């Protein structure tokens, strides 16, 4: 915030939960992304390189062009949903 | 015996190498290599914000350096040859040799914003603008140092037949003015020392045979110079000629003696930067040679502190093997009731004349005065607890503010001294008659 | 005399001194090994020549003399590392010199270290050999020991406490032994 | 919700975060003093106020933030010296029990400054290597022989580092309660 | 637009100011994969940007094929593009597009410069230039070594007035600068300088000069020395003195783990000595094949001959030079002072840099540009399979890269094994060529055409191919004094069913004055114009080219009818 092996009840139980997450994300304490990364913050710039052509890309700091096997030196703030989503890799 | 020779402000030999430092001060140094029949240079800034290190190639064997912000000077001291390069390109260097007589050699060299000045051993003073117009030559004692800061000039003078001596002037648009002119130098010699230890640090000597370790203005322009008995001194008065006194700051080998726990740690030597306020920069120099090497080591602070202490009765004070020693609460307060007088003193001297830079070393002023204060009370107390009433009485005198007056009357009380609770109100009473006049 | 004494000192300063990056290798599989009750350390030729290429000289010119002093200094290590008892550490070694084919050695190897490969046909039952051994002496009584290893020994006749031409018997009752097994390789 | 991993303790990484907000000596090699700097968690004016080669205090990530460039340069603590590690070894040597007294982050602080500050230094790096390596190993042996002693009721510990506490801490705490299990369920 | 040495810290300045902004990725560099110098260059750079906190993007690129594409789909807020070892030949204004109306932002009234939107930045010592990049073309900006300066004021004149000019005197001007740029024109190639070199300069004028970028300095150098031998002989005093002024004091100390150096001493033109042994070192290298004809027993036993003589039993020879006995480790800079003079091979004597980092052992810059080099080649319907075949080529690319680190020496191995089994597969197909007698001796040229072998693969890469040319060009260059000639080398694919061609130019022994240049260029590109062959042309390198099966006869037939060669 696939669904073959829940049964019925839980596949309603997953959604209902979901709307509470974005409920407690949305509001007040906004200001802090409690789906977030939990892990302390090292460094302010990496070295990130392409490894998935997902091709032209749009996220709230800017825009990206992922063409497969460049590299990016680039803040990790804005990149760590990418990371996490697995089009890049820390080198 | 004396012979004469080149020298730049805190340079090194080459020793066993082919590589040596020209010179050090506040705003950086200067170091060169040698390659076959050629030389390499290297500019070095603790600044490195504000400049740029660069390096350059020597074919001519400069072997004497100056170093300001606004540019570097060069020279050679056989062929007379000189170079000046400033920091910015837009300026472009230039170059010119000098007339030398037969086995003449210039000895040091200098630079202000607009003047240039170079000395040789026949004791020639030649000077010229900041593009190479000659200006002026004069005839003196042999000149062996010199140093500047903004238009104020510093030099050392020596002669067999005219003794050690210096002068000080200022080179003002305005006007130029002298303050001294080769006047007797109280400076320690190291001949003695040269002639009978055999101590294979004869390279040193060789290398500096005036033993003047290093000499530069005070980050308040105060004249000061680190003698080879590596004492620090300082000029104070040097504006009032009837006044004017040399005074002994800072003693290197008492300090490295306490910091050893009372040992003697010879193979530890100290080698001055230079003087902020009241902390000197210097580099703490381990093993056979006593001046440092490549890649430089970084800096340490220490501060100054008056010379009162005894080894002998420190050592008997004090009686995990290596611990500093203690001293007596009255040294401690002793010395810093002097050098909180004698920090004072210059500080005031500086902002009478020249003003503040910053707009709060008046604090610092009021934290000296209250520091002298507070030092006095302590031995004060000392006095009337030995009941040494004269003594006391003539060290309440000294006190400054009535607060420390009125603590004064309460440390009396606790002494049990009616008649010095007396003197002293009688003492604060005229003095707040003054202070309603 | 003094040669003995040079040699377990350089081993022992090889143990407590060889980082590659940031980890101290040798102490820390020294350490490891002695908390699962093995002693035994597996050193590697490419860091000795590394380190001192004089040392792995010495090792490969006599390599009978020389195996045991480095032996006794692992143990010495082991104790620092370890105590504020322990036998002592057998060493075992690797190593990428070129293989010889089994079927070209002579003359010319005796006493060398040598690499080979071959196929394992036989394997022996395990039998015992001393290390750590007790003696007696047969007319006075009087009693010593002895410290064998086991490179290329014999009862002596230096006796002790005349007290006789052949004296000396064993105390099975006070001595310390090891395994040990023959193979054969084609 | 929170992850599996991080439900009784602290990660490495939230150790060398701890460690990361405590104070530190620069030399700054450029003027700050007459925009500025406006932190929140923190003193704001010394980061205004420099002046080059004035020494100063500041935290410990500004001060690795900016030896990152050459605008900075770190004064070692003086206990990560030769000398007092030497005494520091000594004292873990005469007294077979307690433990020295070296700060509560020495292992974290001394492998941070050997890798960001290699070249600060005044001591060769390769002897204080060496000494860090023996008072870790020397400590590892009087924990050894801690252990004998958990037992039902408490234990008492002094100058044990928080690493050192964190690497040991789900161990100590997990047989100690078991035998407070063991021995409360035979009073009931 | 051109700069010289003088101002290359202005276009720094400029880059600096212009690619500012945080919002945005301001900066992009292009750069060649399949060449080391390039390769050294842009981690040089890397690391300044890096420093100066310069956000921006790394680009690997193969040809101008890919070019195109790669420039096409840029956003407007790339202030500033690098591109790195290739593009000095050819208009860029005429490649691309270019409309500067689409790109000027401001115009200096005073001055008269334009200020682009996009600043196009270009590094390549290829030669002679296209005279549009350095005159006409402003948003293209190149970096010379004074050349243009020193060299072209007739050609510079040519092209202002001939530019100017848009009857008697009117014909014989526009004939005259006609002639003129036409002279310029069509020249063989030559490339005059390092990428890395200049780039060190610029370091230099900065103030960043360290041992980490002096030991890039040198390996840029050194990727230089097997074909340009002149340049590397030119550049190689500098690197002298460099290394004898950043190497500290207190020199020969004890060791320690973390003591790094870096010094001058003796190396060999042998394969790869420290790795493998002795014995494999001289039989695999390059130059003793063609001074002892190692492809037959007669030069074989000439070999063993040698090593009999010099007293170095032949059965330690093969031991692995590591574990070799030390004696003999010490004492063969003496053995050979002694005795390659009696086979002719004195050549084999030379300085050269060595570095060593703490207790793992030394490694000279020529046995570390033969393991990146190695990497580059064998890391880990048709226009499909092109485009698979040249995306592998650039996952090389960073396999290459990542191993520029210390912390990394576990891929460098991996790279010295790889290198030596692509010599020993080269060596395997020169000695079938040569025993065979390929070789075609035409009149004008020698040509060379593989159409089967054990694995004719490895040839498919461009660089592979290259190695090949280069091991023939010495045998060819010492097996007789007469007919130095141009050659070329053909390698049949059966999945396309086209033959890569080279092609090559002679040289001069090594210890032998103007270079020679390459004229194939000129040739292939005039048969390409003029020809009813399916072909392609896009590698940075012209003297590569591809031909259909069919194809490659009537080709060479044009190409040796045509008086060009
Ligand atoms: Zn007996």
């Amino acid at each position: 915030n696939d669904t073959n092996n829940l049964s019925h009840q839980e596949q309603e139980y997953l959604k209902e939960y979901c709307d509470l997450i974005t409920d407690l994300k949305s509001g007040d304490l906004v200001d802090i992304d409690l789906s977030g990364s939990l892990v302390p913050p090292s460094d302010v710039f990496i070295d990130v390189r392409v490894l998935k052509d997902a091709g032209e890309i749009q996220t709230e700091y800017g825009v990206f062009n992922l063409i497969k096997d460049s590299q990016f030196f680039v803040r990790q703030s804005d990149v760590e949903r990418l990371i996490q989503q697995g089009y890049l890799q820390k080198i | 015996k004396f012979r004469y020779m080149p020298f730049s402000p805190a340079g090194t030999p080459f020793g066993f190498t082919d590589r040596r430092y020209l010179t050090m001060n506040e705003v950086g140094y200067v170091s060169t290599v040698k390659n076959s029949e050629q030389y390499s240079i290297t500019v070095s800034f603790f600044d490195v914000g504000r400049f740029r290190e660069y390096h350059f190639e020597d074919l001519f064997g400069y072997d004497l350096c100056f170093l300001n912000e606004k540019g570097t000077l060069f020279g050679q001291s056989k062929t007379g040859q000189i170079q000046y390069r400033p920091h910015d390109s837009i300026h472009s260097n230039w170059t010119k040799i000098i007339p030398l007589q037969a086995g003449e050699r210039i000895t040091s060299v200098a630079a202000t914003p607009v003047r240039v000045i170079v000395g040789t051993s026949l004791g020639y003073f030649r000077s010229f603008n900041q593009f190479g117009v000659p200006f002026a030559v004069e005839k003196t004692s042999p000149i062996v140092a010199l140093t500047a800061q903004n238009y104020r000039v510093f030099s050392v003078h020596y002669s067999q037949f005219h003794g050690l001596s210096y002068s000080l002037s200022e080179l003002g648009t305005s006007s130029k003015r002298y303050y001294k002119r080769e006047c007797p130098l109280p400076m320690s010699l190291p001949n003695i020392n040269s002639d009978m230890k055999k101590d294979a640090n004869l390279d040193y000597y060789n290398f500096n045979p005036m033993g003047i370790k290093s000499l530069f203005f005070s980050s308040y322009g105060d004249p000061c110079i680190f003698g080879s008995d590596n004492t620090l001194l300082l000029l104070s008065k040097w504006r009032s000629p009837e006044e004017s006194k040399w005074l002994p700051i800072l003693d290197s080998n008492m300090e490295i003696w306490k910091m050893s726990g009372g040992k003697e740690t010879t193979d530890i030597h100290v080698w001055p930067l230079a003087l902020a306020y009241d902390t000197l920069n210097c580099i703490l120099v381990k093993g056979k040679h006593i001046w440092p090497e490549f890649p430089l080591p970084l800096p340490s602070e220490m501060e100054i502190r008056m010379p009162v202490f005894v080894k002998s009765k420190l050592l008997e004070e004090n009686k995990e093997e290596d611990k500093e020693i203690q001293i007596p609460v009255s040294m401690a307060a002793e010395e810093e009731y002097l050098r909180s007088k004698v920090l004072s003193e210059l500080l005031t001297d500086t902002l009478e004349n020249d003003g503040e830079m910053y707009g709060n070393e008046n604090e610092v002023l009021a934290a000296l005065n209250g520091a002298y204060d507070k030092a006095l009370l302590r031995l004060f107390a000392s006095a009337c607890s030995d009941q040494n009433v004269e003594k006391a009485l003539s060290l309440a005198h000294e006190l400054k503010q009535d607060r420390a007056l009125t603590a004064a009357v309460k440390i009396s009380e606790r002494a049990e001294l009616p008649s010095l609770v007396k003197k002293i109100n009688n003492i604060r009473e005229a003095r707040y008659e003054q202070q309603l006049k | 005399d003094d040669d003995n004494t040079e040699i377990i000192k350089s081993f022992k300063n090889f143990i407590l001194e060889f980082r590659l990056d940031s980890q101290f290798i040798y102490r820390d599989q020294l350490r490891n090994n002695i908390l699962v009750k093995n002693y035994s350390l597996t050193v590697n030729m490419e860091h000795l020549i590394g380190y001192n290429e004089d040392i792995y000289k010495k090792l490969s010119d006599e390599p009978s003399d020389i195996i045991p002093l480095f032996e006794t200094a692992i143990t010495q290590v082991a104790k620092r590392i370890s105590i504020l008892s322990l036998p002592t550490f057998q060493l075992i070694l690797n190593s990428n010199a070129n293989q010889i084919p089994l079927r070209d050695l002579d003359s010319e190897h005796v006493s060398k270290i040598v690499r080979l490969s071959g196929i394992i046909i036989s394997t022996s039952v395990l039998s015992s050999r001393a290390t750590y051994l007790s003696i007696m002496c047969r007319n006075c009584r009087h009693t010593t020991s002895i410290t064998i290893n086991n490179f290329n020994v014999s009862l002596p006749r230096s006796c002790l406490s005349n007290c006789g031409p052949d004296p000396y018997i064993i105390i099975h009752e006070s001595s310390k032994f090891i395994d040990q097994q023959f193979l054969k390789l084609q | 919700s929170l992850p599996a991993h991080l439900q009784q303790t602290f990660s490495p990484e939230e150790i060398q975060f701890i460690v990361e907000n405590e104070p530190i000596k620069i030399f700054p090699r450029i003027t700050t003093r007459q925009t500025r700097w406006q932190l929140i968690t923190t003193d704001d004016k010394a980061l205004n106020n420099m002046v080059a080669m004035r020494s100063t205090e500041v935290v410990l990530w500004i001060a690795l933030l900016l030896k990152q460039q050459s605008k900075c340069s770190i004064v070692a603590p003086q206990w990560l010296t030769t000398k007092e590690l030497d005494r520091k070894i000594q004292y873990e040597k005469t007294h077979p029990d307690r433990f020295s007294e070296l700060p509560w982050n020495w292992l974290v602080l001394a492998r941070i400054l050997f890798n960001k500050a290699k070249d600060d230094f005044h001591d060769p790096i390769h002897e204080l290597r060496g000494k860090i390596q023996d008072l870790r190993e020397i400590r590892q042996i009087k924990v050894l022989k801690g252990l004998k002693y958990l037992n039902e009721s408490h234990l008492q510990l002094d100058n044990l580092s928080l690493l050192e506490i964190n690497e040991l801490r789900p161990f100590i705490t997990e047989i100690m309660d078991k035998l407070r299990e063991i021995h409360t369920a035979s009073l009931t | 637009m051109y700069y010289g040495i003088s101002q290359f810290s202005e276009a720094y300045n400029k880059i600096l100011r212009n690619s500012s902004s945080h919002s945005s990725c301001q900066l992009v560099i292009f750069v060649s994969c399949l060449n080391i110098d390039a390769l050294c260059a842009t981690k040089m750079l890397s690391l300044l940007f890096k420093k100066q906190l310069v956000q921006s993007q790394i680009v690997p690129i193969f040809g101008y094929s890919e070019l195109r594409r790669h420039y096409s789909q840029l956003d407007d807020n790339i202030n500033s593009l690098l591109l790195v070892g290739f593009g000095g030949v050819i208009d860029l204004e005429a490649f691309l597009e270019i409309d500067p109306q689409e790109y000027v932002i401001d115009t200096d009234e005073k001055s008269g410069e334009q200020s682009f939107r996009r600043d196009i930045y270009v590094l390549d010592a290829h030669r002679p230039w296209n005279l549009d990049n350095i005159f006409g073309s402003q948003i293209i900006q190149c970096f010379d070594d004074g050349t243009v300066d020193d060299t072209l004021g007739e050609q510079k004149e040519a092209y202002y007035k001939l530019l100017e000019l848009d009857r008697k005197q009117r014909k014989k001007q526009i004939h005259e600068y006609e002639g003129v740029l036409e002279e310029y024109y069509s020249q063989g190639t030559t490339v005059v300088n390092s990428i890395s070199a200049q780039i060190y300069s610029l370091l230099s004028a900065i103030g960043e000069t360290n041992l980490s970028n002096l030991w890039l300095n040198i390996l840029g150098t050194t990727s230089l020395d097997i074909a340009y031998a002149q340049v590397y002989n030119r550049l190689y005093p500098l690197l002298q003195d460099e290394v004898k002024r950043l190497t500290p004091s207190s020199r020969n100390s004890v060791k320690t783990p973390d003591t790094l150096t870096l010094n001058i001493q003796p190396d060999y033109y042998l394969f790869l000595l420290r790795h493998s042994s002795l014995y494999d070192s001289f039989y695999y290298s390059n130059y003793v094949n063609a001074k002892l004809s190692l492809w037959n027993e007669n030069g074989k036993k000439r070999l063993h001959k040698m090593f009999a003589r010099m007293g170095i039993p032949l059965s330690t020879a093969q031991e692995t030079w590591l574990y070799m006995d030390h004696s003999i480790k010490r004492e063969l800079g003496i053995i050979f002072d002694k005795n390659l003079d009696r086979y002719g091979l004195q050549d084999i004597i030379r300085d050269g840099f060595v570095r060593t980092l703490g207790y793992r052992g030394s490694i000279s810059a020529s046995e570390f540009v033969e393991a990146l080099t190695a990497l580059l080649e064998v890391g880990n319907n048709s226009a499909q399979k092109l485009t698979n075949l040249r995306k592998r080529w650039v996952s090389n690319f960073w396999l290459s890269w990542d191993a520029l680190d210390d912390r990394k020496v576990e891929l460098l191995n991996r790279g010295i094994q790889l290198a030596q089994d692509l010599q020993r597969a080269i060596f395997n197909t020169g000695v079938a060529i040569l025993e065979k007698k390929l070789i075609k001796h035409l009149r004008i040229y020698r040509l060379c055409v593989l159409q089967d072998g054990p694995d004719l693969d490895l040839y498919r890469n461009p660089l592979t191919l290259l190695r090949l040319g280069n091991w023939l060009i010495e045998c060819c260059a010492e097996s007789e004094d007469k007919q130095l000639l141009p050659m070329v080398l053909a390698s049949i694919d059966e999945n396309t069913d086209t033959y890569l061609v080279a092609g090559l130019t002679p040289r001069y022994p090594r210890g032998l004055k103007k270079p020679i240049l390459n004229n194939f260029s000129m040739a292939f590109q005039q048969i390409t114009a003029e020809t009813d062959a399916k072909v392609r042309i896009d590698n940075f390198e012209s003297s590569i080219i591809e031909i259909r099966r069919e194809d490659l006869s009537p080709f060479l037939e044009k190409l040796t009818l045509s008086g060009l060669l």
